[PDB]
């Protein structure tokens, strides 16, 4: 299991998407044409604040080398899109680009 | 957000 990261909130042109931004150490770290290593996890359904369900991804990338990227808004950025492609590129998807990243949430429960 |  991986350790909560950030929540990043966004919609796929037919639903509500929440990639679970996680990090583990077990991952490979990249820094010190550009990928990133991470997981792209299984999809699985959470309930949104509403009270109505929607679909969300758990994406791992290096624990340590997170720690790192959390405080930067521009490594922040980078990552996202990636994972988005990521998450497009195993299930189509075509997720939804104008995505927010939630302030108070950081998962929405169910690590694996 | 709605969501937060």
């Amino acid at each position: 299991q991986p350790k909560p990261g950030f929540c990043v909130k966004t919609n796929s042109s037919e639903g509500k998407v929440f990639i679970n931004i996680c990090h583990s150490p077990s991952i490979p770290p990249p820094a010190d044409g550009f990928r990133i290593p991470m997981s792209l996890g299984e999809p699985h359904a959470e309930l949104d604040a509403k009270g109505q369900g929607c679909t969300a991804y758990d994406v791992a990338v290096n624990s340590n080398f997170y720690l790192r990227m959390q405080n930067s808004d521009f490594l922040r950025e980078l990552v996202v899109t990636i994972a988005r492609e990521g998450l497009e590129d195993k299930y189509g998807l075509q997720l939804n680009p104008e995505w927010r990243m939630l302030k108070y949430r950081s998962f929405l429960g169910s690590i694996s | 957000d709605s969501d937060d």
